[PDB]
């Protein structure tokens, strides 16, 4: 996240950290995710696209740090990895960028509710906040697009949603952004999501609830003027999520 | 106790 503040998982207890194991002894961070129900985590397809071997990923819940433990954390295996059929990538955007991971603990269970582990809510059919709403994104992504490592402490920031009219202006992203995407920026382009934040949540309040409105997907650079962050519009995928969960 | 989506404690 560029800008933002450092936080702990108590402030984002639905955030999931997804890592990949390597035949060598190392485990590396991949992308972030969110818990929808006790056994399901949601993220982005482009995070798995190149190595869709479920057996090699580990998911941790209740994690405030990247490579050190947090007490109360849970580790899971991906029992199912569902990527989107119709997932495309162009010279910038990713279309249908949503994925589902069913988790299983080494004891046969799914997530258990705690002060560091909670689920986040889904919107209702094509229901989103109005542009202007301030939402928060969270994650371990880069703190500057030129860095090459990720932070060790969880971060968070608040960004606002903008309209498609504004995001599809030629000097922004033109028609690379579609109605199944949402754009969010800082009025003064100071904070934004960045590489390493993909799959993670864009939460906003809707009808009283903290709802998962978007999933970090792409963006040109990080915190660049007139280059908003683009997210997957969760409210447009409800049918899809449903047919699988 | 049980999950309550959206809640922080």
């Amino acid at each position: 996240i560029i800008g933002g503040e450092f936080t702990t998982i108590e402030n984002q207890p639905w955030f999931a950290a997804i890592y990949r194991r390597h035949r060598g002894g190392s485990v590396t961070y991949v992308c972030g995710g969110s818990l929808m129900s006790p056994c399901w985590v949601i993220s982005a397809t482009h995070c798995f696209i190149d190595y869709p071997k479920k057996e090699d990923y580990i998911v941790y819940l209740g994690r405030s740090r990247l490579n050190s433990n947090t007490q109360g954390e849970m580790k899971f295996e991906v029992e199912n990895l569902i990527l989107h059929k119709d997932y495309s990538a162009d010279t910038l955007a990713h279309h249908n960028d949503i994925a589902l991971l069913k988790i299983r603990s080494k004891e046969g269970r799914c997530a258990q509710p705690s002060r560091t582990i909670q689920t986040i809510c889904l919107p209702s059919m094509y229901n989103d906040p109005q542009f202007g709403t301030s939402c928060e994104i969270t994650g371990f992504g880069k703190e500057a697009s030129t860095d090459y490592l990720y932070p060790e402490q969880l971060k968070m920031t608040v960004v606002k949603l903008i309209s498609h009219r504004e995001c599809q202006q030629p000097h922004y992203y033109g028609s690379e952004v579609t109605t199944k995407m949402l754009c969010a920026a800082d009025p003064q382009w100071k904070t934004d999501s960045c590489q390493g934040d993909s799959g993670g949540p864009l939460v906003c309040s809707l009808q009283g609830r903290m709802t998962l409105t978007g999933i970090v997907s792409w963006g040109r650079g990080c915190a660049l003027k007139d280059k908003p962050g683009v997210y997957t519009r969760v409210s447009h995928f409800l049918p899809w999520i449903r047919s699988h969960t | 106790l049980k999950f309550q989506c959206g809640q922080k404690t």
